[PDB]
RNA sequence: ACGGACCAAGGAGUCUAACACGUGCGCGAGUCGGGGGCUACGAAAGCCGCCGUGGCGCAAUGAAGGUGAAGGCCGGCGGCG
RNA sequence: AGUAGCUGGUUCCCUCCAAAGUUUCCCUCAGGAUAGCUGGCGCUCUCCGCAGUUUUAUCCGGUAAAGCGAAUGAUUAGAGG
RNA sequence: UGGAAUGCGAGUGCCUAGUGGGCCACUUUUGGUAAGCAGAACUGGCGCUGCGGGAUGAACCGAACGCCGGGUUAAGGCGCC
RNA sequence: GCCGUCGCUGGCAGUCGGCAGAGCGAGAAAGAGAGUGGCGCGGACGCUACGCCGCGACGAGUAGGAGGGCCGCUGCGGUG
RNA sequence: ACAGAAACCUCCCGUGGAGCAGAAGGGCAAAAGCUCGCUUGAUCUUGAUUUUCAGUACGAAUACAGACCGUGAAAGCGGG
RNA sequence: GUCUACGGCCAUACCACCCUGAACGCGCCCGAUCUCGUCUGAUCUCGGAAGCUAAGCAGGGUCGGGCCUGGUUAGUACUUGGAUGGGAGACCGCCUGGGAAUACCGGGUGCUGUAGGCUU
């Protein structure tokens, strides 16, 4: 998988195919992050054949629909576990970050983890995306904008129209 | 000096070059080789088959005179198919004359 | 008669695809262009038709 | 180079199977075999007579002469880039009536019946096979069950 | 790049006689035209082994000739031959017949004529037959040639009938070695 | 890696014989006069026919002595039964 | 004009198809014959057959893996008799 | 009811040149400390082949080539060259 | 768009004219059939058939093969 | 008993852990081994086939067919 | 329920030990004149019919060994095809498909053909 562009969340259910022995075999469900519908449902078959004796051909999937943000005009703090390979092993962590959307999150922990660690998205393994109350968090980062009173400037404002003019008079000013 | 001693590599390149095809077939194989004592009567039973030339005839013939005994006493949508009937050249032929004098 | 409509058609000559490819050397669900996108195609068969 | 001997790798070829040695069932003298039989050649140690060779092994061929021990085959080899139609001499030890053909066998019956019968009834049945078509739509009940959410595990060294 | 192979594109097949001759290519030129403007086969297939080689047009015998329009049912029906009629002399009775080809040897004639027979060219047939009808196309044999005797198995394999070429024919000349099992092998 | 400073002119799959197959022409169970003879180009061409000797083809096979290329039905008799 | 399985050279244009360095035999290893790979000539049909593919049945196999409180071979440690 | 899917016109015969030093890569693999080393399997290449990209380069990546106009792309790129 | 190659073994002899009558490309076999009873004098080009015309696909090439040259050189029979 | 690690006799267990000329692999238990009895299929003969393969030769081998035989009560088996 | 003769598949049938076997069978068994063979009538062959299920044999049993068959092992190991994936390598991950074997746990313990008996 590649964790082209800001990620959606899926929920994706199925479950084997109807045979005698079992008419009605018992059906899963998983939370998927993916690009589109078509990488969700390849990523489920990849997670369910890892927990059971399952996979496409003798398989299929029930139900595979996006997944809204619910409050995605209220800030919020994710806990994230994933597991991911390094270049010598395998290692779970815990992560948070700050968003309006579950699924931005997500995203975040895949640029995050490709900045941090060079992990390419298809060595991470998002376990378990949880919305954590400011008085859990754990990490310093997310904390210190747990401030109702929050402040602060915007020092050394950098010039980003740095060809419009291309050639000027006056020199430009970082202080505003 | 040494040279190369053996390779099969660019051998099926050239094989499937005119296609590895398989043996010919026909209905009628030869008999090389099938066992002696066994061709030796089904050639004197070859030999022989005109001496029954005559009661084949007469069964032939019995057989066809029953044959023939037994055979002889034997014996989408309703606008769409409408329109597919009209525009059919032969069966349409007086359905289309009908709306030719109708519209005059 | 699917089998005689469809070999009466001549294979579809479709132009580059505008706009570009992502990766023709890998999987759709890599993030490439192979396989089965299922109804990605018609995205696909916009630009190249 | 290797050597051009005719009995050279078949060691577990040839070999009896395990527990399966000794005494060579009757049956396999009793099988009937006539002119134009598929069958499949399967060289056997225990009878060093009458053995195919290794090549053979493994292959399916048609009978053209039977002798009071043997048959003769008419079976296919590929030698480079063309196949022969090779006349092989085999002790019926070594082969055994294919079952290839009698899926074949039983579908013309029940083509031929089929066939039959739907003309007498004025009805069109289909004989043809046809290869596994896509599922068809279908509904799939909860029962009121939540499915159960699954989630990766966490690494753990069980070294 | 189309995933095709040329080798086999241009197929290797006569489109015309290879013969300069003027007169085969007037009749030529009168079975085209009736190849083309009619639905008969049968001017097709004439018009075919005109541009035949000369190999490919064996001469017909007057005794199979004979033979051929004897069977039942080709009652005054035209023997049609591209190509030359000869005479055999191992025939004691020639019948009445009507034959069409592009020769007939001088002594094949006079037997054809002499029995009350007809003799007829091809600019003949087409005026008395344009589509052919009512015809009997007779073929040379084609393998009767002394080559097709050379071909085959090369004579040194086992179960090979093929004749050797040999400078000349005697005890001396290619019968030892292979030829019987006293010196080396036969096969 | 070797030949090549420059220009011109010359400069290398031929002819005879044998064979095989393909093609074109003539005649055709035949065909061929090539050797010989007759009657400026012309040493050509024309002709021979009781000049076809002769070659090849029309018969193969065997070391050879040699042999050398469809049958059936009807009626009658002899023998066996 | 000695022979050379060896070095050097081998002369106009366009168009179409287009290789092999492999098999077997050779006083064979810088070379030949041989099969394969190429080209050309066609011809016999056509407008059923075939296939460097899958499908469905049905056989074949002893590599990868695994096993050694299963045979053969190798091998460590204690424990109870 | 020409009895699975899909695709495709096939079969057949003569004559035949060059070749018979190869080499490279993914994967498998023998010897060797290893080698741009020697030796195999499979497929694809270079050899015989230009063209876009890898600054440069037999084999890498893309893509294979009649002479052109317009459009769009692949692999690769977009400070300046 | 143009050039050539290949394929359709495609089309054209119907230029059938005042002794006239112009068509046979169209989804779906076979006749623009034949009969017997109930004023002007007119109408382009074409067809070296080895010619001319249409439609579709295709085009790398050493060694090597084949075709076509209204390519070129010298001489001989004819012709200009 | 002499007799011992090992002589010969007896009972019991024994899937081959022996033997089958030889290298190894395969095969084999009222046998393919061991011991006896009888024998000369290790004989005469034409083709087909397999292996190496070019689908050539040789060599070796496989099914038969025709004679003569051996063996066995016989079915059969045997032309090394 | 079951046996005898001849079998097919050839352990679900084997091996070890224990219990029970009605009738008919199969046996053990009793002899050596004859046929036949032995150092030995033990075996083999032959003639029998006093005794006995003791044994063979049949059925059953054993938290039995084996064998047969499932589960787990495990969607693991391995693997077809893909990438200008990672990594100095060794190797590894992912994509597209196929997909094992121990240990460990459960269940089972001959079926059957022809002919001929016994078993109210
Ligand atoms: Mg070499
Ligand atoms: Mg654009
Ligand atoms: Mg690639
Ligand atoms: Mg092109
Ligand atoms: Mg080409
Ligand atoms: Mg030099
Ligand atoms: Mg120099
Ligand atoms: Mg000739
Ligand atoms: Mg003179
Ligand atoms: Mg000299
Ligand atoms: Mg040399
Ligand atoms: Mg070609
Ligand atoms: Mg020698
Ligand atoms: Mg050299
Ligand atoms: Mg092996
Ligand atoms: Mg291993
Ligand atoms: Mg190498
Ligand atoms: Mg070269
Ligand atoms: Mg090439
Ligand atoms: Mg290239
Ligand atoms: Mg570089
Ligand atoms: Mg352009
Ligand atoms: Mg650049
Ligand atoms: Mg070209
Ligand atoms: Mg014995
Ligand atoms: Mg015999
Ligand atoms: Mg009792
Ligand atoms: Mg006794
Ligand atoms: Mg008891
Ligand atoms: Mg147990
Ligand atoms: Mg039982």
């Amino acid at each position: 998988m590649k964790a082209s562009g800001t990620l959606r969340e899926y929920k994706v259910v199925g479950r084997c195919l109807p045979t005698p022995k079992c008419r009605t075999p018992p059906l899963y469900r998983m939370r998927i992050f993916a690009p589109n519908h078509v990488v969700a449902k390849s990523r489920f078959w990849y997670f369910v054949s890892q927990l059971k004796k399952m996979k496409k051909s003798s398989g299929e999937i029930v139900y595979c629909g996006q997944v809204f943000e619910k409050s995605p005009l209220r800030v919020k703090n994710f806990g994230i576990w994933l597991r991911y390979d390094s270049r010598s092993g395998t290692h779970n962590m815990y992560r948070e970050y700050r968003d309006l959307t579950t699924a931005g999150a997500v995203t975040q922990c895949y640029r995050d983890m490709g900045a941090r660690h060079r992990a390419r998205a298809h060595s991470i393994q998002i376990m378990k995306v949880e919305e954590i109350a400011a008085s859990k968090c754990r990490r310093p980062a997310v904390k210190q904008f747990h401030d109702s009173k929050i402040k602060f400037p915007l020092p050394h404002r950098v010039l980003r129209r740095q060809h419009k003019p291309r050639f000027t008079t006056k020199r430009p000013n970082t202080f505003f | 000096a040494k040279s190369k001693n053996h390779t099969t590599h660019n051998q099926s390149r050239k094989w499937h070059r005119n296609g590895i095809k398989k043996p010919r077939s026909q209905r009628y194989e030869s008999l090389k080789g099938v066992d002696p004592k066994f061709l030796r009567n089904m050639r004197f039973a070859k030999k022989h088959n005109k001496k029954g030339l005559k009661k084949m005839q007469a069964n032939n013939a019995k057989a066809m005179a029953a044959r023939a005994e037994a055979i002889k006493a034997l014996v989408v949508s309703r606008k769409l198919h409408r329109l597919a009937y009209i525009a059919h050249p032969k069966l349409g032929r007086r359905a289309r004359a009908r709306i030719a004098r109708g519209l005059r | 008669h699917f089998k005689e409509a469809n070999n009466f058609l001549w294979p579809f000559k479709l132009s580059s695809p505008r706009g570009g490819m992502k990766k023709k050397t890998t999987h759709f669900v890599e993030g490439g262009d192979a396989g089965n996108r299922e109804d990605q195609i018609n995205r696909l068969i916009r630009r190249m038709n | 180079t290797n050597t051009k001997g005719k009995r050279r790798g078949t060691r577990y070829m040839f070999s009896r199977p395990f527990r399966k040695h000794g005494v060579v069932p009757l049956a396999t003298y009793m099988r009937i075999y006539k002119k134009g039989d598929i069958v499949d050649i399967k060289g056997m140690g225990t009878v060093q007579k009458g053995m195919p060779h290794k090549c053979y092994h493994g292959k399916t061929g048609r009978v053209y002469n039977v002798t009071q021990h043997a048959v003769g085959i008419v079976v296919n080899k590929q030698v480079k880039g063309k196949i022969l139609a090779k006349r092989i001499n085999v002790r019926i030890e070594h082969i055994k009536h294919s079952k290839s053909r009698d899926s074949f066998l039983k579908r013309v019956k029940e083509n031929d019946q089929k066939k039959k019968e739907a003309k007498e009834k004025g009805t069109w049945v289909q004989l043809k096979r046809q290869p596994a078509p896509p599922r068809e739509a279908h509904f799939v009940r909860t029962n009121g069950k939540e499915p159960e959410l699954l989630e990766p595990i966490p690494y753990e060294f069980m070294a | 790049g189309v995933d095709i192979r040329h080798n086999k594109d241009r197929k290797v097949r006569r489109k015309e006689p290879k013969s300069q001759d003027i007169y085969l290519r007037l009749l030529v030129k009168l079975y085209r035209f009736l190849a083309r403007r009619t639905n008969s086969t049968f001017n097709q297939v004439v018009l075919k082994r005109l541009f035949m080689s000369r190999t490919n047009r064996p001469p017909l015998s007057l005794s199979r000739m004979i033979r051929k329009m004897k069977l039942p049912g080709r009652e005054n029906k035209t023997a049609v031959v591209v190509g030359t009629v000869t005479d055999d002399v191992r025939v004691q009775e020639v019948p009445k017949l009507k034959v069409c080809a592009l020769r007939v040897t001088s002594r094949a004639r006079s037997r054809i004529l002499k029995a009350g027979g007809k003799i007829l060219t091809f600019d003949q047939l087409a005026l008395d037959s344009p589509k052919g009808r009512g015809t009997v196309l007779l073929s040379g044999p084609r393998k009767g040639r002394e080559v097709y005797r050379h071909f085959g198995k090369a004579p040194g394999t086992p179960h090979s009938h093929t004749k050797p070429y040999v400078r000349s024919k005697g005890r001396k000349f290619e019968r030892a070695r292979g030829r019987r099992a006293s010196r080396g092998y036969k096969n």
